[PDB]
RNA sequence: CGAAAUGGAUUUAAGUUCAGCCUUAUUUUAGUUUAAUAGAGGUAGAGCACUAAUUGAGCUAGGGCCUGUCAAAGGGUACCAAACUCAGUUAAACUCCGAAUGCUAUUAAAUGAUGAAUAGGAGUGAGACUAUGGGCGAUAAGGUUCAUAGUCGAGAGGGAAACAACCCAGACCAACAGCUAAGGUCUCAAAAAUGUGUUAAGUGGAAAAGGAGGUUUAGGUACGUAAACAGCCAGGAGGUUGGCUUAGAAGCAGCCAUACCUUUAAAGAGUGCGUAAUAGCUCACUGGUCGAGUACUUAAGCGCCGAUAAUGUAACGGGGCUAAAC
RNA sequence: GGGUAGUUUGACUGGGGCGGUCGCCUCCUAAAGAGUAACGGAGGUGCGCAAAGGUUACCUUAGAGUGGUUGGAAAUCACUCUGUAAGUGUAAAGGCAUAAGGUAGCUUAACUGUAAGACUGACAAGUCGAACAGAUACGAAAGUAGGUCUUAGUGAUCUGGCGGUGGCAAGUGGAAGCGCCGUCACUUAACGAAUAAAAGGUACUCCGGGGAUAACAGGCUUAUCCUUCCCAAGAGUUCACAUC
RNA sequence: CCCUGGUGGUUAAAGAAAAGAGGAAACACCUGUUAUCAUUCCGAACACAGAAGUUAAGCUCUUAUUCGCUGAUGGUACUGCGAGUUCGCGGGAGAGUAGGUUAUUGCCAGGG
């Protein structure tokens, strides 16, 4: 009577990949995400898979407005 | 009560739709908002830079003595245009700001438009 | 016997309990409590035969409440087997008690017979115990 | 000694400049000095400099 | 100068290869630890607001039971019980919440080649234990499999009687110099004396549930110089075989309470012994002789029993020690 | 065509065999960045869709209660409260009110050449991407669209087939053929794929090694076993402990 | 400037419920479907055309904070490190309690 399961995917890495007040320049990942855990604010854009990425060079800043968190290049 | 309060609820959530749909408006390229009211019709040039009101027009001024239909909203839009090329505008974003583009507004527009701004 | 009637998962990890009780720690819905003086678990069989014992003891007097439901599987691998497939199944159920959980309460008699009962409910339980009163009522 | 100690406080006391045992070394007490000594306190001695 | 026993892949699992770790040469200068400021978690913990489990009351659909019953509309509800209310619990695959450390960015100090790039040469890819967090196991294994750090590995010296992984500490060589760490200072065996208490078990110098008028100190509840407790001297009853079940049950098979009264000093629908049934002997109960703490408990410091294998005292290293023990 | 000959007949594995498993995706284990094992705990998958894709515009479920032809607990209709618990082709998770959910119109961006800068990473690979030229779809426009809310639905090289281009063309001019671009054929699933092509026995056995690894003993552990002990409901005419 | 309307900024709910107050202007209700426009039926919504009437509702303001939301100070859990051991140094919840809360503000248009 053996194990019916044990079966796993790779791991995918995701996460946030520049801290808030790092300084990043344009094209920067700074989110890798399934859903918009975080969601885009100024100078930011989302990718078909919900990646958060830098439209120009800046300084990295987390905000929180009603219970959701915003990322944006200042 | 609840009926009218989820037809102003639409009414935002159109709004605030169309809004992030057509972003926000520089001192270059303004933005301009419409309001249609049961008595009038209003309408404002807005740079969000600033929050500041560059210019603005309704069917109130005294002046103009426009009506509230298709023919007074051309003439009105002849004078928006007017009054904004002495302040040197040519390009405009246009918030419909939960209205339906038709009619009024599509008059409107097309005035704005036979003049040489950019919407 | 106490038992669940309806689980998520069948299975599931062995802790390591420890610290006193945060919570569940008070006398309710009694007058005497039957505290315990160690963290471990309490089978529910050994649950059920302290409760035959402080309820036989108890002639019709009052009321007894059980302030712990084991939920907790036990699994065991067969008698002869080696250690290879995994997580054998379920045996019996646990509940988890902690340094402090009232664990037992009484209603209605009066304290020496309530004393002597759950002293032997105590004799059949696998950790120390002590028999408090309100202490803020008499 | 350094030896059998974590890693981490080994890092400290090598950022404080002492290597070995009887290690001698002079420094102007501001936070950051003061937040190493209270890392690793009890490996050290201190005495003031008048 | 100085590793690795890890990661990835493999007709691979005792092999090999790349990365990781090492060294040499050149170039480059910016690791590393703090402190301050500012960031993202969901862990510990906690909580029931979600998904499930669950305790006792309150309430009440619905289901059956019973009853003016036809199977019309009904009524009595011990229950079987949804939902709801109050109180109270459980969760790695629950989270309205939520740290500490850890991680990242900047700056200033502090430490001084510990970083990185190119090129030559590798080795390694069997790990082990200890301190924490876990999974599997049987909260068994010097077990198995991961994470952080240490040591061994590759590490001599001192300590734990002996004892790679524990404690202290990194051996350039020499000295018949000193101060110290761990650990010790009766003696084997280099090093201690004094102060205040505790222990009678050689406890120290193995261990559980439980039992326990051992003792030190502290604190409650009963009770007391207006006589407590133990002893000693008396009563310890009358109504009343309490009504009974039973054959009997007269206080002591057994049911029920003893809101059963009186003389009351005090006498219980009796504490035990024992009688078929009593009978009979005793006690709580109360009075006199005596003359201060006693009777039940609580928290700690040491103790007692439980304690229990086979070559030989053999669970202090030995001698011995009432301190030379705590 | 075993008459004869050359060979193959996997690995992981709490010894081996038997059984089970082998790639990819989701969650937990995982100790609040990333990563992290076991024959640890639960599932899915070798697709579907010419719209269930693109865009514009407009709408909002499920549940409880309530009033209603059949109609009943529950179908469809209306209102109140609740406020995403509903629904997202397909497992789970993360997301989804501006909806990524529902409906309708038009439509093919389910595009060509590219791509600053990155994420993840032994390598091979995989992933995101503003913006630019060509040419469309929708929209008044701003703008969006290089398939699908996101993460699984996959397969290297060699060999060969098909279409295009016209680069190479063994003296020259052609051609066979090859190269280039587009593209098809592998449960190569043992899924980084030893061959285009592969099962067993040996107690008749042999060799090189291993306590890296089993059987007999020693050692660790005590589930099981054995020996007691704690609690005493009771049985014993009454009487827990004569005894059980 | 203030009121009203429009449109932003700063996030703690700036949340709903009930009661009361007004409406000059402004906003909304409201009126007709006939023209272009819209619904898988319906001028409800959307759209066009307007001024008969009203604070009734929406809206603004005022209320007992009725529900919600927010929530200290101490203490506890937990935790990094430590030759002090349930101790030494530092960090410090959740729940609960005392409370608190029916936003604030920039510039455009109308007239006060």
């Amino acid at each position: 009577g053996s194990s019916k399961n044990g079966r796993d995917s790779i791991s995918k890495r995701l996460g946030v990949k520049r801290s808030g007040g790092q300084f990043v320049k344009a094209g920067e990942i700074i989110v890798r995400q399934r859903g918009t855990k975080f969601h885009k604010g100024k100078n930011v854009g989302l990718g078909r898979d919900y990646t958060i990425f830098a439209l120009s060079s800046g300084k990295v800043e987390f905000k929180t407005l009603k219970g959701r968190k915003y990322v944006s290049i200042v | 009560m609840k009926k009218i309060k989820e037809a102003e609820q639409r009414k935002l959530r159109r709004k605030k739709r169309i809004k992030d749909k057509i972003g926000r408006g520089v001192a270059s390229r303004p933005r301009i908002t419409v309001f249609k009211s049961n008595r009038y019709f209003y309408a404002q040039v807005i740079d969000d830079s600033k929050g500041h009101t560059i210019a603005s027009i309704s069917t109130i001024e005294k002046s103009l003595n426009l009506g509230k239909n298709i023919d007074d909203v051309k003439k009105l839009g002849e004078v928006l245009a007017k009054r904004l090329k002495e302040k040197n505008i040519n390009n405009l974003i246009f918030d419909r700001n939960g209205y339906k583009y038709h009619g009024l507004i599509a008059s409107f527009a097309t005035s704005l438009r036979e003049f040489g701004i950019n919407i | 016997m106490l038992s669940p009637k309806k689980v998520k998962y069948r299975k599931k990890q062995r802790g390591r309990l420890s610290g006193e009780a945060q919570k569940g720690n008070k006398i309710s819905f009694g007058e005497y409590g039957l505290v315990s003086l160690e963290t471990n678990f309490i089978t529910a069989r050994q649950i059920e035969a302290a409760r035959i014992a402080m309820t036989r003891k108890i002639k019709r007097g009052g009321r007894v409440w059980i302030r712990i439901f084991p939920d907790i599987p036990y699994t065991k691998k067969p008698a002869e087997t080696r250690m290879g497939k995994g997580k054998g199944g379920v045996d019996h159920w646990n509940a988890p008690v902690k340094l402090g959980t009232v664990m037992f309460e009484m209603s209605g008699v009066v304290e020496e017979l309530a004393q002597e009962a759950m002293s032997l409910a105590s004799s059949k339980l696998p950790v120390k115990t002590m028999f408090v009163v309100r202490r803020d009522l008499r | 000694s350094l030896i059998g100690k974590l890693n981490k406080k080994v890092k400290v006391l090598k950022a404080l400049g002492l290597n070995k045992i009887g290690d001698k070394k002079v420094h102007f007490l501001n936070e950051s000095i003061k937040g190493m000594l209270n890392e690793t306190i009890n490996m050290i001695l201190l005495s003031e400099v008048m």
